[PDB]
């Protein structure tokens, strides 16, 4: 007959922070799902706004972490969507840090992000003041780069521009290849969230939206590498002899030299300026049509010697970058030009090769196997005249892949949609595999695709088992001493801002954030791409 | 057995035991776990530098 509420009831301030309370850092979006984990025996919990009231009562679940091999106890408070600041109180444990609940949680982020990749410039001088800390350093690199390798000769051609590939300061075709289209892709992707998009750059008020304005920045050092000689052969990378000591780039001295073509390197640049062409025409369409000229020129070249060359890197100490095939980075290439210039021979090129993958998506994927790029524009392209048994397939094979994708998150105690895979650069693969699942949801509506892609976000940002921000400058405990020479050389306490760090391996626990560890805790593109990817998603996104 | 030289650390054959093949931004690597007075180590070399007992217990890993 009758029903009245009990009155809302406020938390004792006892609750300290305990670190067996693993959560995201940044914090959750409204709809979506939300998620702690929580290292310790514990049945209730409760999500509490930061003035102590408490706004849901839970008990959390048992779960073994195979991947661990720990029972954790998992708090799923997806149900709130009230947006303000709260924290997870954990009777007989502590607390989580505090966390947001808004549609924009993740925008912050995004931008400290590119700003990393703003940080990376070369050839420049670059400032930005980050949270009261100001990061700098003068022009570098700026003698780029020799060609006593390529023909002999001890001429300069320029070749300055882009990004600081890492830790290191050399600059390689093969790794910005997955880069450049991961970035593209967010923006083919997410146009519309990201074209009113500004960013602290100083292209700030030009005509290009900010998020070209970045990319451009790689494309006119990317567009240098096509040989002399106009064979349309692309060198492999910019690089010193060997690795450079942890100095400041502008005092890096030793001379940079291109380094001899790969046919991988040669369709990675095809594929880059064919998307950077139909990408920049609105806004600079001069420099569009010098990108499909490019990658005319190299397509061409690629068509007429069609075996697979690797780079001969003698002479040099630095990232090889060699992937062992280029016929994943021809696959997109043909995607690339097809999607571009619709010419049957590209639709065709893409087909004869994409028929050829037994598997036509995969989940773990990064610089060495780039055939997802392909598919993934082929599959989205709104071009006619495509074979629909090919097309069949690559859905097929896309959803069923983003489907284990779910499962893994779903039944890892951490939601790590990696699994219990680790490797050199893993993080930027738990963050590259956003691709897959927003793709599968463009295809094939599905909230579990997006709660997923929040699970390798939420991953990244500290529901792991170190309770850490795996991206510097951001969340809670972030790392500290990136292998990154920037930051060991300057004088600041904190490393520069921005980047995710590569990862632990071979297991779960592996990860030291200590200077020295290249294997773990580098930086660099690839794995700053695939955070930008997975956050451009959630950038002026409302999930209502 | 012999000795594994990587970057300067020497590593008894005898003592390695998880091998693999990763191809990573450095080039080829055949990476390995061995023992390190109770404790796991993790180590790596150029697959062009390995020595012939090293390739092999990658072969046989391998198969
Ligand atoms: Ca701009
Ligand atoms: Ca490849
Ligand atoms: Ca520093
Ligand atoms: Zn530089």
């Amino acid at each position: 007959l009758i029903e009245t509420k009990v009155s809302a009831a406020k938390i004792t301030e006892n609750y300290q922070f305990d670190s067996r309370i693993r959560l995201n850092s940044i914090g959750f979006i409204p709809n979506h799902s939300k998620k702690a984990t929580i290292a310790a025996n514990c049945s209730t919990f409760y999500v509490v706004k930061e003035d102590g009231t408490i706004v849901y009562t839970g008990t959390a679940t048992s779960m073994f972490d195979n991947d661990t091999k720990e029972t954790v106890y998992i708090a799923d408070f997806s149900s709130v969507n009230e947006e303000g600041t709260y924290y997870l109180a954990v009777p007989g444990v502590g607390k989580s840090v505090n966390f947001k609940i808004a549609m924009n949680v993740y925008e912050d982020a995004f931008k400290t992000a590119m700003l990393g990749m703003y940080l990376l410039r070369c050839g420049t001088s670059v400032s930005a003041t980050y949270n009261g800390i100001h990061y700098s350093h003068g022009p570098c690199h700026t003698n780029d780069a020799y060609l006593d390798y390529i023909n002999g000769q001890h001429t300069k051609k320029d070749s300055t521009k882009g990004w600081h590939d890492a830790g290191d300061y050399n600059k390689y075709v093969v790794n910005a290849g997955i880069t450049v289209g991961s970035m593209f892709l967010a923006w083919e992707h997410f146009k519309d969230q990201l074209e009113p998009v500004a960013l602290e750059i100083p292209e700030k008020n030009n005509s290009i939206p900010d998020f070209l304005d970045e990319l451009k920045y790689e494309i006119d050092w990317i567009l240098t590498m096509q040989y002399p000689d106009g064979s349309g052969r692309v060198a492999h990378k910019v690089s010193t002899r060997n690795f450079g000591g942890f100095i400041m780039p502008e005092n890096e001295h030793d001379e940079r030299f291109f380094v001899p073509w790969s046919s991988a390197a040669t369709a990675d640049f095809v594929a880059m300026t064919a998307m950077a062409a139909r990408i920049f025409r609105p806004y600079d369409p001069q420099y569009a049509e010098k990108c499909i000229n490019a990658a005319k020129v190299s397509y061409e070249f690629l068509k007429n010697n069609p075996a697979n060359v690797f780079a001969n890197q003698s002479g040099f100490s630095t990232g090889e970058y060699a992937t062992v095939s280029d016929a994943d980075d021809r696959l997109w290439a043909a995607a690339e030009m097809w999607e571009t210039l619709g010419d049957e021979e590209y639709l065709r090129d893409f087909e004869n090769r994409a028929a050829q993958f037994s598997k036509k998506i995969e989940a773990d994927f990064d610089w060495d196997n780039v055939a997802n790029l392909g598919m993934f524009t082929y599959l989205l392209s709104e071009r006619p005249g495509k074979n629909p048994a090919l097309v069949q397939s690559i859905k097929d094979s896309l959803l069923s892949t983003a489907d284990s994708i779910v499962r893994t998150s779903q039944n890892h105690g951490y939601g790590r949609t990696l699994g219990t895979t680790y490797y050199w650069g893993c993080n930027g693969t738990v963050v590259r595999q956003t691709m897959i699942l927003q793709v599968a949801n463009k295809i094939s509506p599905n909230n579990d695709y997006v709660n997923a892609a929040l699970d390798a976000i939420s991953h990244v940002f500290g529901r792991n088992y170190y309770n850490r921000s795996y991206v510097t400058g951001l969340g809670i405990n972030p790392p500290m001493n990136p292998h990154d020479r920037r930051s060991g050389a300057d004088g600041i306490w904190e490393p520069w801002p921005g980047y995710l760090v590569g990862g632990g391996w071979p297991g779960p626990k592996d990860w030291v954030d200590i200077q020295d560890s290249y294997q773990t805790n580098e930086i660099a593109i690839n794995w700053n791409a695939a955070l930008i990817y997975a956050l451009a998603g959630f950038v002026n996104y409302n999930s209502p | 057995s012999v000795k594994v030289k990587f970057h300067e650390k020497e590593v008894d054959t005898s003592k390695i035991k998880k091998v693999w093949r990763i191809n990573t931004r450095l080039g080829m690597r055949v990476a390995f776990t061995y023992d390190d007075n109770g404790k796991t180590g993790r180590g790596m070399v150029p697959e062009k530098d390995a020595p012939k007992e090293l390739l092999d217990m990658l072969a046989r890993a391998e198969g």
